[PDB]
Protein backbone atom coordinates (compact mmCIF):
# COMPACT_ATOMS: atom_id res chain seq x y z
CA UNK A 1 0.00 0.00 0.00
CA UNK A 2 0.92 3.65 -0.46
CA UNK A 3 2.87 5.12 2.46
CA UNK A 4 -0.05 7.32 3.45
CA UNK A 5 -1.56 5.80 6.58
CA UNK A 6 -1.23 9.39 7.86
CA UNK A 7 -2.64 12.59 6.42
CA UNK A 8 -2.23 16.19 7.55
CA UNK A 9 -3.98 19.50 6.89
CA UNK A 10 -3.35 23.13 7.78
CA UNK A 11 -5.89 25.27 9.60
CA UNK A 12 -7.06 28.72 10.46
CA UNK A 13 -6.17 29.53 14.08
CA UNK A 14 -9.72 29.03 15.34
CA UNK A 15 -8.31 29.52 18.85
CA UNK A 16 -4.92 30.33 20.41
CA UNK A 17 -3.11 27.92 22.73
CA UNK A 18 -0.55 28.03 25.53
CA UNK A 19 2.86 29.41 24.70
CA UNK A 20 5.81 27.03 24.90
CA UNK A 21 6.85 26.32 28.49
CA UNK A 22 8.86 29.08 30.18
CA UNK A 23 12.63 28.60 30.36
CA UNK A 24 14.05 30.11 33.53
CA UNK A 25 17.59 29.30 32.35
CA UNK A 26 19.51 30.45 29.32
CA UNK A 27 17.99 29.60 25.94
CA UNK A 28 20.37 28.00 23.43
CA UNK A 29 19.70 30.08 20.31
CA UNK A 30 19.42 27.36 17.66
CA UNK A 31 18.26 24.46 19.83
CA UNK A 32 16.34 26.40 22.47
CA UNK A 33 17.70 23.99 25.05
CA UNK A 34 16.97 25.58 28.41
CA UNK A 35 20.35 25.34 30.20
CA UNK A 36 21.53 26.62 33.57
CA UNK A 37 23.55 29.84 33.66
CA UNK A 38 26.34 27.98 35.47
CA UNK A 39 26.67 26.11 32.15
CA UNK A 40 27.92 29.11 30.20
CA UNK A 41 31.58 29.75 29.44
CA UNK A 42 31.86 26.26 30.94
CA UNK A 43 34.27 24.94 28.30
CA UNK A 44 31.67 22.38 27.19
CA UNK A 45 28.89 22.47 24.61
CA UNK A 46 25.66 21.94 26.58
CA UNK A 47 23.38 23.18 23.77
CA UNK A 48 24.30 20.93 20.89
CA UNK A 49 25.22 24.39 19.64
CA UNK B 1 36.38 22.42 49.76
CA UNK B 2 35.46 25.03 47.13
CA UNK B 3 38.24 25.38 44.53
CA UNK B 4 40.14 22.38 45.88
CA UNK B 5 40.61 21.33 42.28
CA UNK B 6 38.69 18.25 43.47
CA UNK B 7 35.04 17.80 42.49
CA UNK B 8 33.64 17.56 46.01
CA UNK B 9 30.13 18.06 44.77
CA UNK B 10 29.30 14.58 43.56
CA UNK B 11 27.49 14.93 40.24
CA UNK B 12 27.48 18.72 39.77
CA UNK B 13 31.04 19.77 40.65
CA UNK B 14 29.44 23.12 41.49
CA UNK B 15 32.24 23.83 43.99
CA UNK B 16 34.43 24.02 40.86
CA UNK B 17 32.38 26.36 38.64
CA UNK B 18 34.05 29.58 37.46
CA UNK B 19 37.11 28.74 39.56
CA UNK B 20 40.42 30.31 38.58
CA UNK B 21 43.41 28.06 37.91
CA UNK B 22 45.45 30.68 39.78
CA UNK B 23 43.28 29.98 42.84
CA UNK B 24 43.17 26.19 42.34
CA UNK B 25 45.76 24.59 44.63
CA UNK B 26 47.60 21.38 43.65
CA UNK B 27 45.42 19.47 46.11
CA UNK B 28 47.03 16.10 45.37
CA UNK B 29 49.65 14.58 43.10
CA UNK B 30 47.22 12.03 41.66
CA UNK B 31 43.53 11.24 41.28
CA UNK B 32 43.44 7.58 40.21
CA UNK B 33 41.26 5.64 42.69
CA UNK B 34 41.99 2.00 43.48
CA UNK B 35 41.21 -0.05 40.42
CA UNK B 36 37.51 -0.76 41.07
CA UNK B 37 36.69 1.07 44.31
CA UNK B 38 33.34 2.30 42.94
CA UNK B 39 31.93 -1.22 43.41
CA UNK B 40 32.35 -0.81 47.18
CA UNK B 41 29.90 2.09 46.85
CA UNK B 42 27.16 -0.13 45.44
CA UNK B 43 24.12 -1.34 47.31
CA UNK B 44 23.24 -5.01 47.63
CA UNK B 45 19.97 -6.96 47.49
CA UNK B 46 20.35 -9.67 50.13
CA UNK B 47 17.49 -11.81 48.77
CA UNK B 48 18.48 -11.93 45.11
CA UNK B 49 22.20 -11.75 45.85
Amino acid sequence: CNFSDKEVEDCVTNRPCRSQVRCEGFVCAQTGRCVNRRLLCNGDNDCGD
Amino acid sequence: LVCNGDSDCDEDSADEDRCEDSERRPSCDIDKPPPNIELTGNGYNELTG
